[PDB]
RNA sequence: CUGGUCCACCCGUGACGCUGAGGCGCGAAAGCGUGGGGAGCAAACCGGAUUAGAUACCCGGGUAGUCCACGCCCUAAACGAUGCGCGCUAGGUCUCUGGGUCUCCUGGGGGCCGAAGCUAACGCGUUAAGCGCGCCGCCUGGGGAGUACGGCCGCAAGGC
RNA sequence: AGCGCCGGCCAACUCCGUGCCAGCAGCCGCGGUAAUACGGAGGGCGCGAGCGUUACCCGGAUUCACUGGGCGUAAAGGGCGUGUAGGCGGCCUGGGGCGUCCCAUGUGAAAGACCACGGCUCAACCGUGGGGGAGCGUGGGAUACGCUCAGGCUAGACGG
């Protein structure tokens, strides 16, 4: 499922803005840029993909977490492929530790999923009506993938654990496996199942994400091949 | 430097709090006889006599507990506490009858005796007292 | 001397029957059946949360008022139990039950500890064959506590031992009715009594 | 189920234009009398909610505290900033020797016999936290040789 | 004319070290003694305003003194309110000054932000207020009072 | 059969009287016309031939901190150097055996204390037995560390 010629997308970056705790996954500092060693990645993917495949094999649920620009749309696709919950735009504080309370915003969502599912009564003030069509969109803008998350997840798969320290901190507090792909600017000790590598190259973000999702399909029966590897 | 022994107890203390794999100690015979105790008792994986920038040192190989769950995954320490007792400013000598038990036996006490460097349990076995070098648990 | 005052207000304050009268304590006339609230003006006012010093003081007055013993002796006997070997709670109880006047009561020669004390102070009780008129005399394993010869022909211990024929005295004790003598076999264990007291709180009281 | 004890209730105050407006703080330990204890601090605008809120958090902050015939396995000292608790194991016939705050914690953990002593700031809250962290660091022979 | 200090080479001595009660020296300003100097400035002081007052702030004047030489005084928010020495415990950024193979690597300083850890908190953090050892100084409720008595010092003020 | 106490600490509360008065008070504090805090009364709590008070010692007081504290801003770094005495001191080999550790032995009176048993009816009181030390004298032994003496080293320190 893995590769060895994945070294043709990323092998690391981020020039001397590093976290010293990451040095045990760094091979050399060449063009001003810290270069990640992938023999450290290959062993680690063996751990992570051992965890991911074994997790879906028993009915798990991985909350995929991506927020930044270079990983915005790709995390939407890959989580929808495996039918997995994603958080796309903003990570709402408490989403995990205050789950039974933010989930109270998807019930309001399903409400406007029924209301604007013709008709209940649309014959109630259009102002009072189009008031809601904006509240509808907003809920979809932030709860589009979290809605399928009906219960506190079994693990989370984040794109950037520094950029997403809030989500990590909550999951760590709930004894939730924190699995993540991370480059030279993050804390290995905070990640339960690590994937050392670039998290800014879309050419690399999609790679370790798209063919990680592929592994999730084969663990819940049957395979599919093509996912969006847009150029 | 004024107390080579307290320096080594402290080099290790500082090394275990940042979870270093190893830490070098300036080499001496009395320090071997103390690291001899620490390894056999499980507190360290052991040591080897090495050479740093031409000078004899002692690479001490440390040890830690399992990775823990929750916030702060950092593992519990195997050496929780390693404390100088007898100091150049105040020597501490106990006869055999007043050798302390460290943490109700779940810890050790290293002493220097005319029969060599022993643990507290080793001292009463040989029936001798000595100079309380340190307590460890 | 000992407390020679009203006795039902004692149980009423402690909130549990302290069988300190004998007959009356098993009739509907027992004042703990009728009014089970503290004596005096404010008994029927609803109680507040007592302090933990109150909880321990109350457990320690209960234990002391059971044996009708002065605080001086009750504390004296506590301190012997304390400095003794190990388990203080058991020893304080055992040394308390070792008192002669108490043993007279447990044997059934008397219906109440107050009466038991008087049976001794008036000489009607002997220990191993000698008049021993001391309420605080320490009975030990082996002794034979009896009724004096010039006493065995007296209404009170005759009637008292009668109803004792119907009673089964504590295991650590022995009783030969009609001979009017008993034996102290061994000082009681912990569970030999179900005294309405948590003696661990009494230790807690004096450790302050 | 578990058993609760209210160590501390107290009234605090904030100010605004108009005068002082009060809050209530509840410091409650909950135990199993057989090795489970928890400590919780619950603050609310009225006394019952806080007393009930603290018992909630308590049930979600428990410690193993491994007894040994009613006593702790080894002597321990913990500082929680200026507050300091000392705990020493003690034989059977001795009792629980502690002030009210650590007593409520040890007695709800099933500790029947121990010697304690508070030092420095005997501030109940910080003493309570320091007592919990002391129990949290209790080790057994099977705990330590497994580590070594 | 003279001190300190850093760096390169790794050439010499072979533990010759660290701290340091006493001692001794240095010690901002102001002040003191004897001469000298005196533009500006300016305690005191005089005047003009302001004000209920205005022994002030504001204005116009102005003597010590501020300056020099020598001899005293020895105080301070004399502060980083942080004693000295040594070893150990992530890094990022800016700067001064050395050395190299001149990306940078490496020393010795000066700042900022921060790991672990410390702290009552504020904050400290390889320039520790972290982890350790040595030695010294010092604290032990506020006011009385840094006063009194005594002693030592000083020309005095006054200092210890 | 009495004495103290019933606002919190701290165990025990109501009515009257008083109205910043009279008074209470170990500390925090009570009394200004509805006082569980003053005075009496009822009731209640604690002890009991006692109960209270004053004085003083130890404790709580890790508040002189050996066990077992501190000094940026809470009280606390000497204004700074230099240096006497003194405290303290790197790596390696050995000689001694001062410290230190061990073994043996002498001393450590009786009484007291503690444990067992017994005599005064119990107890207090008292008899009989048992068990110990530390410290010092002496004899034997150990030599890791501290000490000393001797020899070697170069990592500290100093010099070119
Ligand atoms: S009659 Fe009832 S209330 Fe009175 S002393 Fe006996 S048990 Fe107690
Ligand atoms: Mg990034
Ligand atoms: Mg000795
Ligand atoms: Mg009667
Ligand atoms: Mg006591
Ligand atoms: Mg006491
Ligand atoms: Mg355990
Ligand atoms: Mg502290
Ligand atoms: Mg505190
Ligand atoms: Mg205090
Ligand atoms: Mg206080
Ligand atoms: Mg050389
Ligand atoms: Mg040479
Ligand atoms: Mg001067
Ligand atoms: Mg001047
Ligand atoms: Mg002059
Ligand atoms: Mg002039
Ligand atoms: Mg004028
Ligand atoms: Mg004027
Ligand atoms: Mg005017
Ligand atoms: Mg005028
Ligand atoms: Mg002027
Ligand atoms: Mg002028
Ligand atoms: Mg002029
Ligand atoms: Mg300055
Ligand atoms: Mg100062
Ligand atoms: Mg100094
Ligand atoms: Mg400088
Ligand atoms: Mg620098
Ligand atoms: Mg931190
Ligand atoms: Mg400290
Ligand atoms: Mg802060
Ligand atoms: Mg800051
Ligand atoms: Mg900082
Ligand atoms: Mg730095
Ligand atoms: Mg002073
Ligand atoms: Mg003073
Ligand atoms: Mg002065
Ligand atoms: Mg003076
Ligand atoms: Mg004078
Ligand atoms: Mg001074
Ligand atoms: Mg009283
Ligand atoms: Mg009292
Ligand atoms: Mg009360
Ligand atoms: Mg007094
Ligand atoms: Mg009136
Ligand atoms: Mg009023
Ligand atoms: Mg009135
Ligand atoms: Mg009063
Ligand atoms: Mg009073
Ligand atoms: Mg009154
Ligand atoms: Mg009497
Ligand atoms: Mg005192
Ligand atoms: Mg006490
Ligand atoms: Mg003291
Ligand atoms: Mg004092
Ligand atoms: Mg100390
Ligand atoms: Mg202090
Ligand atoms: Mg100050
Ligand atoms: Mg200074
Ligand atoms: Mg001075
Ligand atoms: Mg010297
Ligand atoms: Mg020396
Ligand atoms: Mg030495
Ligand atoms: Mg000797
Ligand atoms: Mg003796
Ligand atoms: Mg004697
Ligand atoms: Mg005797
Ligand atoms: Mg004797």
């Amino acid at each position: 499922v893995k590769e060895l010629l994945e070294a043709g997308v990323h092998f690391g970056h981020e020039r001397k803005r590093w976290n010293p705790k990451f040095a045990r996954y760094i091979y050399a500092e060449r063009n001003g840029i810290h270069i990640i060693d992938l023999q450290k990645t290959m062993e680690e993917l063996e751990r992570t993909f051992r965890f991911i495949e074994d997790l879906a094999m028993r009915g798990g649920t991985i909350l995929f977490v991506g927020t930044k620009k270079q990983a915005q749309d790709i995390v939407r696709m890959e989580a929808e492929r495996a039918g997995m919950p994603y958080v796309n735009q903003r990570w709402l504080g408490g989403m995990l530790t205050n789950f039974k309370t933010i989930s109270q915003r998807v019930h309001r969502l399903e409400e406007l999923e029924a209301l604007f599912a013709s008709p209940e009564i649309e014959e109630r003030p259009k102002k009072e009506q189009v008031r809601l069509k904006h509240e509808l969109e907003r809920l979809q803008k932030y709860l589009s993938g979290f809605r399928l998350l009906k219960r506190l997840p079994d693990a989370i798969f984040v794109v950037d654990p520094t950029k997403e320290a809030i989500a990590v901190r909550e999951a760590r507090k709930l004894f939730i496996p924190v699995i993540a792909l991370a480059d030279t600017d993050s804390d290995p000790d905070l990640v339960d199942y690590i994937i050392p590598g670039n998290d800014d190259a879309i050419r690399s973000i999609q790679l370790i994400l798209s063919r990680a999702v592929d592994l999730i399909i084969q663990a819940r029966g049957g395979v599919v091949e093509p996912s969006p590897s847009y150029a | 430097l004024t107390d080579p022994i307290a320096d080594m107890l402290t080099r290790i203390r500082n090394a275990t709090r940042v979870y270093k794999e190893s830490t070098d100690v300036p080499a001496s015979r009395f320090k071997e006889e103390i690291l001899r105790i620490l390894a056999r008792e499980g507190f360290i994986k052991g040591y080897e006599r090495v050479d740093v920038d031409g000078k004899p040192y002692l690479r001490v190989y440390l040890k830690y507990g399992p990775r823990r769950q929750g916030p702060d995954p950092r593992p519990e320490q195997v050496i929780h506490h390693i404390r100088r007792i007898s100091k150049p400013g105040r020597r501490v000598y106990v006869g055999v009858k007043e050798i302390p038990r460290v943490r109700r036996g779940l810890g050790i006490a290293i002493l220097s005796t005319s029969k060599g460097v022993l643990t507290d349990r080793e001292a009463r076995k040989l029936g001798v007292g000595g100079e309380l070098i340190c307590e460890v648990w | 001397g000992r407390y020679i005052g009203p006795v039902c207000r004692l149980c009423r304050r402690e909130g549990v029957k302290l069988y300190l009268k004998g007959e009356r304590c098993y009739s509907p006339k027992c004042a703990m059946e009728r009014r089970p609230y503290p004596p005096g003006q404010h008994g029927q006012k609803r109680a507040r949360r007592p302090s933990d010093y109150a909880v321990r003081l109350r457990e320690k007055q209960k234990l002391r008022r059971i044996y009708g013993i002065s605080e001086r002796q009750f504390r004296n006997l506590f301190e012997e139990a304390s400095k003794k070997k190990g388990v203080t709670g058991s020893v304080f109880l055992g040394l308390l039950e070792s008192r002669l006047d108490n043993v007279v009561y447990r044997l059934g020669f008397a219906v109440s500890r107050r009466q038991a004390r008087q049976l001794v102070r008036h000489g009607h009780i002997t220990v191993n064959g000698r008049r021993v008129d001391l309420p605080s005399y320490r009975v030990r394993p082996g002794d034979e506590i009896a009724v004096a010869e010039k006493s065995r022909n007296l209404e009170l211990i005759r009637q008292n031992l009668e109803a004792m024929k119907g009673r089964k005295v504590g295991p650590w004790l022995s009783l030969d009715v009609e001979g009017m003598k008993g034996k102290f076999l061994r000082l009681p264990d912990r569970e030999d009594l179900a005294l309405p007291v948590n003696e661990q709180l009494v230790i807690e009281f004096y450790s302050r | 189920d578990f058993e609760e004890k209210m160590i501390l209730i107290r009234r605090t105050a904030r100010m605004q234009a108009g005068g002082r407006r009060f809050r209530f703080g509840a410091l409650v330990v909950v135990g199993d009398r057989q090795g489970r204890v928890g400590l919780g601090f619950g603050k609310a605008p009225e006394v019952p909610l806080a007393v009930q809120k603290a018992g909630y958090y308590a049930r979600r902050n428990m410690v193993e505290v491994p007894l040994q015939n009613g006593t702790i396995p080894h002597e321990i000292e913990v500082e929680f900033g200026a507050s300091k608790i000392v705990l020493k194991p003690a034989a059977p016939g001795t009792g629980v020797i502690a002030g009210a705050v650590p007593r409520a914690i040890l007695e709800l953990a099933g500790v029947t016999d121990i010697l304690t002593k508070e030092l420095g700031s005997r501030n109940p809250i910080n003493i309570a936290y320091a007592t919990m962290e002391a129990l949290r660091q209790l080790r057994t022979k099977a705990d330590v040789e497994r580590l070594r």
